[PDB]
């Protein structure tokens, strides 16, 4: 089982460089939107900045309150991590290039996105003050609410196909993206997703606990370590539902005429520059997206929470519950209701 | 059958003789409801037949909606009253 | 792109992910004997894996086009005696 | 052992007073959810069912909307402010 | 025609403020008595006892319960008037009687399952309707949000009415273990006597019968029906036990049972002497209701209970709704109001209304002659069906339990009398107030049913020996 | 400008020594002629081209490793 | 290497056994909602031994995302006391817990057998000793799973329970709404 | 797309003292076989569910005066209305059908529809979208279905070849 | 109304034996239906598995206390 | 107010004109939701007629054929 180890490894280190750069990426991004720059000054322009964050929070204080918990304070954020990352199993970088490859990927991501909402939950319980224990239900109540309209809109391409594995959902895809026939389903995913993720425009609790004596994320040393590793991979993983529910995936240019011209036989060679080339098209849409997260922040200001939850319930949910009758209409309209392959 | 029997049994007894609070009744509520979509899941395995899951699925729905109910009641007798004591209803 | 500085850690990521799909795609191939990957395998398609591996000497995804079977095909037949369920 | 299998181990062990509203969105999060979760078989079965099925989860969704009909204009979720700005008019007596 | 009330109202009355409450319950009044007019044609389908399945086999449909489905129409047409028909034009009886947005909604949602219980022939549609029976019916005694003993009332229905919930499915998914169904046409002779599923099987009668007050489990049940307001009390007493004992007489579960003999015994004794040092109204009616729901279990051991059951339930629900009505009249000529919701608790309130409405006394005293087996009020002839069945089937020390239940439950029933007849001072002799028109014409037909309707028995039993036979 | 054939061009300029000096030291790569040393050995450029804003024509090239 | 994934199911009997017990004796009730969501997770567990992923993942995203995700979300708000277990308390029932304890087991396990000699019931409950066969077919042509089986049926052979289940949901919105929320005005 | 049944049934049962036509009639034909009865039926309902309210207002009106009532209700009245008065109508044709009543002249018409469709080649009661496995399906949900009309309204439209009339 | 049909969508493991049964009580009266006697017990064999297992078990036995 | 609601029963297209600008988020929804089943009803039988016809179904199963066997040979043993 050795090279199972090797492509575990591989996956996890690619995975967290690409979170600790996703740091750096964030900064310098929103710093050239502001007309300024850095962290270039860490490291040759700045490619060490995130490992400085971690070292100091590694050797800081694991300092706990008088009146606080210990054991929820400490494995919450550890549990976060955790669920936060085996999400990323059942996401392919080519058909088949999947460490799970399981036939049931879409339920198995919406499942885990479903147990990432008790970091939030469980925060709250590590003050028995009484007003974090009302912040943190402001913020579970934005969470669970969105959730509706993230997973609304995997249920309405699933209409297209049948079948929950993932690399089927992209293969179907060769024909055409699914963000060309329900473009605004891509904006409404996007915004759920920002959502989801508590990120801004959608900041509200960390921001209206910042000016409070408490009611947001007070840890300190590892904890918040692993809070920060994963924030910045539920980004990426949201980010991934939408790739390979909208954008295609590991899809582009069809390489039949290339690959033919070029190779005249199935070798050890060609199936790495295949590899190479779908991974790539996977990569920077996910860069695409990651930087429209930054985009996003650095222009819209923030919602308050009568706005946020009159948003979701009142102009989403009824727009997607009208989707989920067009949608069927338009393949019985046809003749073209999609078979279980 | 023997899993599911064992919660559903010691759900019961923990309904029974809960002399605490509320909150647990209603998790050995949602317990014995688990045990029985356990037990009734291995037997229709065993049969290779699907009423049993279509059943199954039946009770989650009505589970879920009835914790709903059931929280909604919970939160008028706590409009009412301010605090849920240990040996009130 | 003018700020090369802002993209250089998305050409990090780019770069990290994209060998990342490239070696996964050589490991599985080369866990599979020089042949690209199956997904969304079924009942019947695992079932016919099995008899492939039932013809060939255990070798994976080795094919083999002969009309008449090699004698052990016969006495190789395996059913599966599975625990009972409690 | 399956790459799966390594990887889904591997990661693990290496006084107040509140608003309606509040409590409204959790309550109500359950029957949506077990209705998006019930389209589920629908969306995997939708060829076996073919414009039969299809026009049973209409009315199924046409009656689900009818409650949420009910929710937006009841206003549950909208929260409610007591100190409201006075309109009455200013009136004296001669 | 239930299921379009439902959702019209749905959208009508979130459209609708709270001061149009009274009007909407009299259009769904006018449109139940619509419906039972022009679609009652439809037992021409069951002549013969012609027996239907529908939906596939999950609901059955004969004529049985379709006569229960017009008397569960004709319950929800009477119980509606009670809250779309103010009784006095006074402010005071406006704030007692004032009826809330979603209760008629939550009424004929417990109509709906109460209806798909007694159309069930496949234990799947069974749970679905009695947890929609059970649901709904949480939160009827729930609404009133703004009392504490409802609110102590709905949180012990739920808990207690989950636990039955358990046991009822705990009982379906052990006769599917047994036999891979669930459908109850799958049995007959050989697989009775083949297979021991009388444990099986007997734990759903308990289930569903321990949800509707059967003896030991009364208490709960009764401090719920004492603790709610009366006009909710009048329609959760009701219609949960003929859902449930309906769907229980209709299939022959239980022939010969040692079990429910004993605790069929058991609650004729317990409802007959149990209910006579009760001082409360509402506590000495849910004994009544369960010492009827007791001779109505006898008759789950018989094989051919149709005719018994269907009178006996008929004239309980006429005579329930009649007795519940007098005591809302008569909360006029009283002198002390003890809540907003329970405006007569103590029976001892009622003294000298003789002297103030003497013929709401004679409907008294015709309905309490009824509930006893008095001739020639129809209460006689309901109990001496029940006599004849047990007696041709073979119970006898039952039909002397049964005999020994109806003299002690007089007791208890001639107290509301023995009071009313006694003499008092400051009686009334001129009130300018009027009560309303059509709740005196709902309590005067039932009245006049109760006495007069020995006069059809034959004409209903030719009905009966066509449609039955 | 912040464009990458800004700091070509630079190392193109001044030669790859005074390229890792400079990131080394400075973070950013800059090329101008020389207006003289100091008396601790401090030296001071100067730049004419259009690529750099105001207030980064003139800069520093310190001789010690702790420069303050 | 065989027979380290023989007694998984075992394993997670006494697990759930565990998480029961310290459900009922757990001190702050929060942390009794964690050890149910605990014994979800084993039930979730043993569906997958069994062969039943689909519904162990139904279970993860339906119980432990909503249920369990509310009631955190109640007892965060509402001041709900309790009773620490004690000797004094709760011991009086243990004469009651062990009688009950023993006939509720052996007979939710005779009652599943046929048999008319009642030991004998429970002698057949105890007789998992034998394995079963599993045979390879070639008629299934399809790709149908549990979960397209469960559509099929649930909406072309028992639609009227759909189209019932749509209206519990309706009560669901429904009654929470006229409990919580008075419509004053 | 072969219109042959899967399952057996009855030919020609008798649900009554009179012939049968169809035992799960088509919507189309049960609202053009609809006799005058029946229409004037439904506009009896339709103004006496109104009109009812109107009784009832003046019988003991919702405040201590009789104001007639607003247009609102009586809107609403006479959606409801005619709804109850269409099932009425509705269910009574299909008794027709089933041979509960009297259906001579729903008879000749039926006799000479179906003739009429042989001589054109079409297949009795028609051609379907769905497989017959569906169809059977469908005439197992929606037969009889109108003996339930108190609870929910079910129809039938999917023309399935499951009539209970003999193959020819 | 779902019965007889698999998790794949198909027939059961036992149903042929239902179906026998099935036809043989609609072959039969109430008075007649002890031929069905035979057909059910098939059934609950499929389904339950007993008396080959109690004969496994007696082939233990001799393989159990005979051997040793 | 400014701009409260004229009522759906004293113009409906008023109101829909009215709901258009002030409500679009329920508007549009609605326009949505009733464009599905409307067109499903309406455009289907011209679709079947004009453009293309219904496929014919897929197998779902073997095949087994409605007849009588009959006896052949050929590949016998020998
Ligand atoms: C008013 C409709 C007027 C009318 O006659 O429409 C005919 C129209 C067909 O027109 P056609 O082109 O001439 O085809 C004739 C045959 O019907 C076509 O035969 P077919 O074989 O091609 O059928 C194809 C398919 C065609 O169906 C479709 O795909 C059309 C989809 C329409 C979506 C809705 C609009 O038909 C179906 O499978 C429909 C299944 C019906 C399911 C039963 C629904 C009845 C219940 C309604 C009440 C609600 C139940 C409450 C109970 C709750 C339980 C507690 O059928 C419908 O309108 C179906 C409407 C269903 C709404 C309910
Ligand atoms: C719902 C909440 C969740 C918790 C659930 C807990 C598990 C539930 C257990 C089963 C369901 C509860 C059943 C409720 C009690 C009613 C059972 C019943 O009435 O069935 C009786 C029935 C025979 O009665 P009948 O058909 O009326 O008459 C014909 C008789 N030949 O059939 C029978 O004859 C019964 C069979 C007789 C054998 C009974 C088994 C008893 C074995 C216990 C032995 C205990 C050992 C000794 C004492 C130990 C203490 C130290
Ligand atoms: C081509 C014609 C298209 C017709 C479009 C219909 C216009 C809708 C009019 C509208 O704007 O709705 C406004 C109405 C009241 O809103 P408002 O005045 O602001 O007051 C509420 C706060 N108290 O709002 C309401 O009453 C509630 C409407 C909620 C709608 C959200 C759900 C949309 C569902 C889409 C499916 C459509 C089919 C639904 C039909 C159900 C049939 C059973
Ligand atoms: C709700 C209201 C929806 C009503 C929409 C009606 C629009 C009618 C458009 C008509 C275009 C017809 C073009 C055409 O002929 O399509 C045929 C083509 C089939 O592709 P082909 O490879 O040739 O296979 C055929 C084998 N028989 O391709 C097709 O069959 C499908 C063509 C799809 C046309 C677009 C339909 C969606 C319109 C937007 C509504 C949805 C917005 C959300
Ligand atoms: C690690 C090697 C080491 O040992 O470090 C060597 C150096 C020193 O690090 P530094 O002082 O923080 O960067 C210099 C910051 N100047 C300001 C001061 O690393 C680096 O510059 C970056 C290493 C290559 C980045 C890989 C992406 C001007
Ligand atoms: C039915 C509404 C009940 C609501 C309560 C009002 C009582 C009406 C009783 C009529 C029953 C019937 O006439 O029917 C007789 C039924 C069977 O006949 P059926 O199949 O139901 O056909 C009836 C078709 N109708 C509905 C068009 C008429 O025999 C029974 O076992 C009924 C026993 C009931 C005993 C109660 C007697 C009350 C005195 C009635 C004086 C008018």
């Amino acid at each position: 089982m050795i090279i199972n180890i090797v492509e575990i490894l591989i996956f996890l280190v690619c995975v967290l460089f690409s979170v600790a750069y996703l740091t750096v990426a964030e900064r310098k991004t929103l710093a050239y939107m502001q007309r300024r720059l850095g962290p270039n000054f860490v490291g040759y322009y700045g490619l060490l900045q995130a490992f400085a964050d971690a070292v100091k929070l590694l050797l800081k204080e694991i300092v706990l309150p008088k009146e606080s918990n210990y054991i929820i304070l400490v494995i919450s954020p550890l549990i976060t991590l955790i669920t936060a990352l085996i999400g990323w199993v059942v996401i392919p970088l080519g058909p088949g290039i999947t460490l799970g490859e399981l036939n049931l990927g879409i339920l198995f991501s919406l499942a885990i996105g479903s147990l990432g909402v008790f970091g939030s939950l469980l925060s709250g319980w590590s003050s028995n003050s009484k007003y974090s224990l009302l912040g943190s239900i402001r913020s579970t109540a934005q969470l669970i609410s969105y959730e509706l309209i993230l997973t609304s809109i995997f249920i309405i391409i699933i209409m297209f196909v049948s079948s929950l594995n993932i690399t089927t959902i992209i293969e179907t895809q060769r024909v055409v993206w699914y963000c060309i026939p329900l473009l605004p389903l891509l904006l409404i995913f996007f915004i759920a997703s920002v959502a989801e993720t508590a990120r801004p425009p959608f900041d509200l609790t960390e921001s209206e606990s910042e000016l409070v004596a408490g009611y947001f994320t007070e840890y300190s040393g590892s904890p918040f370590v692993f809070f920060f590793l994963a924030e910045y991979s539920n980004i990426i993983l949201i980010s991934a539902f939408n790739g390979y529910l909208l954008l295609g995936g590991y899809l582009s240019f069809n390489y039949s005429y290339l690959f033919n011209i070029l190779f005249n036989d199935y070798s050890y060679v060609s199936f790495l520059f295949e590899g190479l080339i779908n991974s790539s098209a996977y990569a920077i849409k996910l860069v695409f997206l990651m930087f429209s997260f930054i985009w996003v922040r650095a222009a819209f200001p923030r919602f308050t929470y009568d706005n946020l939850i009159n948003f979701c319930w009142i102009i989403l949910l009824p727009l997607l519950f009208g989707i989920f009758l067009i949608i069927p209409s338009t393949l019985y309209i046809f003749d073209s209701f999609p078979t279980l392959i | 059958m023997f899993i599911g029997t064992i919660i559903l049994v010691l759900s019961f007894l923990g309904f029974v003789f809960n002399r605490r609070n509320i909150i647990l009744a209603f998790i050995c509520l949602e317990t014995m409801l688990l045990g029985i979509n356990l037990i009734l899941l291995r037997n229709s395995v065993l049969f290779d037949d699907i009423s049993g899951s279509l059943f199954a699925i039946v009770i989650i729905i009505l589970a879920g909606v009835e914790s709903a109910i059931g929280l909604s009641l919970l939160v008028s007798y706590y409009r009412l009253r301010g605090v849920i004591n240990s040996y009130g209803i | 792109a003018i700020p090369f500085e802002a993209l250089l850690p998305y050409g990090i990521i780019f770069g990290l992910l994209t060998a990342g799909g490239g070696a996964m795609q050589v490991l599985h191939v080369y866990r599979n004997g020089g042949v690209r990957d199956r997904f969304a395998i079924d009942q019947w398609d695992s079932q016919m894996m099995e008899r492939d591996l039932r013809l060939n000497g255990g070798q994976g995804r080795k094919q083999v086009d002969q009309a008449t079977a090699p004698e052990a095909f016969k006495h190789n037949h395996v059913w599966k005696s599975e625990r009972p369920l409690i | 052992m399956n790459t799966f299998i390594i990887f889904i181990i591997l990661i693990p062990i290496v006084r107040l007073a509140f608003n309606a509203a509040f409590i409204l969105v959790a309550i109500l999060f359950l029957p949506f959810d077990l209705e998006i979760s019930t389209l589920l078989p629908y969306v995997m079965s939708i060829y076996l069912v073919s414009n039969y099925g299809f026009t049973i989860v209409l009315l199924f969704l046409l009656i689900l909307i009818i409650g949420f009909v009910y929710e937006i204009n009841t206003n549950a979720l909208k929260i409610n402010k007591h100190n409201k700005p006075n309109t009455d008019s200013l009136i004296y007596k001669l | 025609m239930l299921i379009l009330a439902i959702i019209s109202l749905i959208t009508f009355v979130s459209m609708s403020k709270l001061s149009d409450n009274r009007a909407i319950i009299r259009l769904i009044n006018i449109y139940l008595i619509l419906v039972l007019v022009l679609d009652s044609f439809l037992y021409l389908l069951f002549l013969n006892n012609q027996t239907y399945t529908v939906m596939g086999e999950l609901l059955i449909f004969n004529s049985f319960t379709f006569y229960i489905d017009m008397l569960i129409y004709f319950i929800m047409i009477v119980i509606s008037s009670l809250y779309g028909y103010n009784l006095y034009n006074n402010n005071l009886y406006k704030t007692l009687f004032e009826p809330k947005k979603e209760l008629i909604i939550l009424f004929l949602i417990n109509i709906l399952g109460a209806l798909l219980i007694v159309h069930s022939n496949d234990f799947i549609t069974l749970f679905v309707a009695i947890e929609l029976q059970s649901y709904s019916i949480y939160l009827i005694t729930a609404i009133y949000n703004s009392s504490y003993k409802a609110s102590k009332a709905s949180m012990l229905y739920f808990f207690m009415g989950g636990i039955l919930s358990i046991l009822i499915a705990y009982s379906i998914n052990t006769y599917y273990s047994v036999l891979n169904s669930y459908t109850l046409h799958s049995l007959d002779s050989l697989i009775i006597n083949t297979l021991d599923l009388n444990l099986i099987l007997i734990a759903l009668s308990l289930g569903l019968l321990f949800k509707i007050g059967i003896a030991p489990l009364h208490k709960w049940l009764i401090s719920i029906y004492e603790n709610t307001p009366i006009l909710i009390t009048i329609y959760i007493s009701l219609i949960p036990k003929i859902s449930i004992l309906s769907y229980l007489v209709l299939s022959n579960i239980s022939i010969n049972s040692l079990v429910i003999s004993i605790l069929a015994i058991l609650t004729l004794l317990v409802g007959s002497v149990g209910g006579l040092l009760q001082i409360k109204i509402k506590r000495l009616l849910a004994f009544s209701g369960l010492t009827n729901a007791g001779y109505m279990m006898l008759l789950l051991l018989l094989n051919n209970n149709e005719f018994s059951y269907l009178y006996y339930i008929t004239q309980y629900s006429i005579s329930h709704l009649a007795i519940f009505m007098i005591i809302i009249f008569s909360i006029y000529y009283i002198n002390y109001i003890n809540n907003q919701y329970n405006p007569i608790i103590y029976v001892n309130q009622l003294k000298g209304l003789i002297h103030d409405n003497a013929y709401l006394v004679l409907s008294m005293a015709i309905v309490v002659f009824s509930f006893i087996g008095i001739p020639p009020l129809l209460g006689f002839f309901g109990k001496l069906n029940i006599l004849m069945s047990i007696l041709n089937n073979g119970y006898y020390f039952i039909s002397i339990v049964l005999i020994v239940a109806s003299l002690i439950s007089a007791l208890y029933y001639l107290y509301l009398l023995n009071v009313s007849i006694q003499d008092k001072n400051n009686i009334l002799i001129n009130s300018n107030e009027t009560v309303s028109s059509v709740l005196s014409y709902i309590l005067s037909s039932l009245i006049i049913l109760i006495t007069f309707g020995f006069i059809y028995n034959s004409l209903i039993i030719d009905i009966f020996n066509v449609y039955f036979n | 400008s912040s464009s990458l054939y800004r700091v070509l061009r630079n190392a193109w300029e001044v030669g790859p020594r005074s390229y890792w000096k400079q990131l080394n030291s400075i973070g950013d790569t800059k090329s101008g002629r020389l207006v003289g040393t100091d008396i601790y050995g401090n030296k001071f450029y100067e730049t004419d081209h259009q690529d750099e804003i105001h207030l980064r024509t003139r800069y520093v090239e310190y001789k010690e490793k702790d420069y303050d | 290497m065989m027979y380290l994934t023989y007694y998984f199911i075992e394993i997670t009997i006494f697990l759930a056994i565990l998480c029961t017990i310290f459900i009922i004796s757990a001190k702050n009730p929060m942390v009794s909602i964690l050890y149910m969501i605990a014994l979800f997770v084993i039930a979730a567990m043993y569906l997958y031994l069994i062969g039943l992923g689909i519904f162990s993942l139904l279970y993860i995203m339906i119980y432990i995302g909503a249920i369990a995700v509310l009631f955190l979300f109640i007892i965060t708000l509402l001041d709900i006391n309790s009773t620490e277990l004690s000797v004094k308390s709760n011991i009086r029932d243990l004469p009651l817990v062990l009688i009950s304890l023993i006939v509720l087991t052996i007979s939710g396990l005779m009652i599943y057998s046929n048999d008319s000699i009642l030991i004998n019931k429970l002698l057949e409950a105890f007789g998992n000793d034998y394995n079963t066969i599993i045979t390879q077919d070639w008629f299934n042509i399809e790709n149908t799973t549990l979960l397209t089986t469960i559509g099929n049926v649930l909406l072309t052979n028992n639609a009227f329970i759909l189209l019932v289940l749509a209206i519990v949901l309706l009560l669901g919105i429904i009654g929470p709404i006229s409990i919580t929320m008075k419509h004053k005005e | 797309s072969s219109s042959t049944p899967l399952v057996k049934t009855s030919v020609n049962y008798s649900y009554g003292d009179y012939p049968l036509i169809d035992a799960d009639p088509h919507f189309k034909r049960v609202v053009g076989y609809m006799r005058p009865s029946d229409y004037g039926v439904i506009g009896l309902a339709t103004a006496a569910l109104p009109a009812g309210i109107c009784f009832a207002e003046w019988l003991d009106p919702v405040k201590g005066k009789f104001a007639r009532p607003s247009v609102k209700f009586l809107r609403v009245a006479t959606m409801l209305g005619f709804a109850v008065g269409f099932g009425a109508a509705y269910a009574r044709s299909s008794l027709r059908f089933f041979g509960v009543t009297e259906n001579a002249r729903e008879y000749k018409k039926d006799e000479a529809q179906m003739a009429a469709r042989k001589a054109a080649g079409l297949e009795p009661y028609g051609t379907s979208s769905l497989t017959p496995e569906l169809q059977e399906i469908a005439a197992k949900n929606s037969a009889h279905s109108i003996a339930g009309l108190f609870i929910f309204p079910w129809f039938n439209f999917v023309n399935h070849p499951y009539h209970g009339r003999e193959q020819k | 109304t779902a019965a007889g049909i698999s998790l794949t969508g198909g027939r059961n493991r036992c149903f042929s034996e239902w179906q026998s049964f099935m036809h043989c009580t609609a072959k039969t009266d109430a008075k007649s239906r002890a031929q069905c006697l035979p057909n059910f017990e098939d059934y609950m064999e499929c389904l339950h598995h007993t008396k080959e297992k109690a004969r496994l078990r007696e082939i233990e036995s001799v393989l159990k206390q005979k051997k040793e | 107010m400014i701009n409260a609601n004229p009522g759906f029963w004293n113009g409906p297209f008023r109101y829909l004109r009215w709901s258009a600008h002030n409500r679009p988020h329920l508007f549009f929804a609605f326009a949505i939701g009733i464009a599905g089943p409307v067109a499903a009803l309406t455009l289907t039988p011209l679709r079947r007629k004009y453009l293309y016809p219904d496929h014919s179904p897929l197998p779902q199963s073997y095949p087994l054929p409605q007849r009588a066997r009959e006896q052949l040979t050929g590949f016998d043993d020998e």
